[PDB]
Order: structure tokens, then sequence, then C-alpha cells
């Protein structure tokens, strides 16, 4: 589809931080973009609103989307427990890339990461499906609440999310 | 190392 734009309003311990909006490349990975779009609108009656980024590693990425377990073990797609790696056409080209976290081939669920650096070593292992459109400075501010091991000094949540266009 | 997995986090 003509590329959807989704927003996340980030909060830190309840205090608002701001909005990051994403362009989803539904023109190259339609199935993967669509799973992330619908979890952002919560239209299948489940999704990202209220979940947290449970692992933030400065200089690398911010990981979230585990709305089931909040720690890396849960989450699910709108297509069921997991779905296949649609394609590896897009690469991890620099800060702002949005890509799917997984537990090996074809295990995509709901977990994702926002790259705060170019992560070329993940190319061909993780499906890139979007990029930050506005609010990269909100993402760089979220990096500061993480650590080498990804534990966060505060609870970073997606207080509200939806589609813009 | 630097990976993004869901379940067994490696180094």
């Amino acid at each position: 589809m003509v590329n959807p734009t989704v927003f996340f309003d980030i909060a830190v311990d309840g205090e608002p931080l701001g909005r990051v909006s994403f362009e989803l490349f539904a023109d190259k990975v339609p199935k993967t973009a669509e799973n992330f779009r619908a979890l952002s609108t919560g239209e299948k009656g489940f999704g990202y609103k209220g979940s947290c980024f449970h692992r933030i590693i400065p200089g690398f990425m911010c990981q979230g989307g585990d709305f089931t377990r909040h720690n890396g073990t849960g989450g699910k797609s709108i297509y069921g427990e997991k779905f296949e790696d649609e394609n590896f056409i897009l690469k991890h080209t620099g800060p702002g890339i949005l890509s799917m976290a997984n537990a090996g081939p074809n295990t995509n669920g709901s977990q994702f990461f926002i790259c705060t650096a170019k992560t070329e070593w993940l190319d061909g292992k993780h499906v890139v499906f979007g990029k930050v459109k506005e609010g990269m400075n909100i993402v760089e501010a979220m990096e500061r609440f993480g650590s080498r091991n990804g534990k966060t000094s505060k609870k970073i949540t997606i207080a509200d999310c939806g589609q813009l266009e | 190392x630097l990976l993004v997995t869901a379940x067994l986090v490696l180094a």
C-alpha cells in the first residue's frame, strides 16, 4: 500500500517524552509492515499500546513490542504466534531503521528494534521494514535510559500509538 | 556481542 505512517507517544515513568512516527515500507515488505501497523492501531484487539521497551543498549538499538511478557519472551503477530521472514531486500543502513527481532529463521512475532546506529551485521538475519520519520531526537533521548546490558533506568512505555496516515 | 533476539539473548 501507499506507505502508512504510524506514531508512538513515548512516556518515561508516566512523564511524556514525545512522539516518534515511522514510515512503514509496505511497498517492499507488505506482510511485515501490516503486522506492525495493526499492532500499532490495536485493531485486532491487542497491540503495542501500554507496552515498554525492555532492552535499550546505547549506541546500538532500542527493543520493544513484547506486549505479552514485557521482557523478551512473549508477544505474537496478527497472523498467529509467529510468521515467516518475508524478505531481506532492505538493509540496516543507519540510525532510525526499524527491524524485526526474532529467535532464528521465521520466528517473527511482535518484537522489533529501532536502530540508533548502522547494524550491518544483522543484514539478512532480520527483516527491515520501516524507518523513523519524525522524532529521532526522542529516540536518542530514550537511549540514555539504557545500559550495556540493555536494562533501563526507567520504565519507557508506548503510552499511545496509532496510524497517522 | 550485539544481537536482537527474543528468548536466548547472546553476547
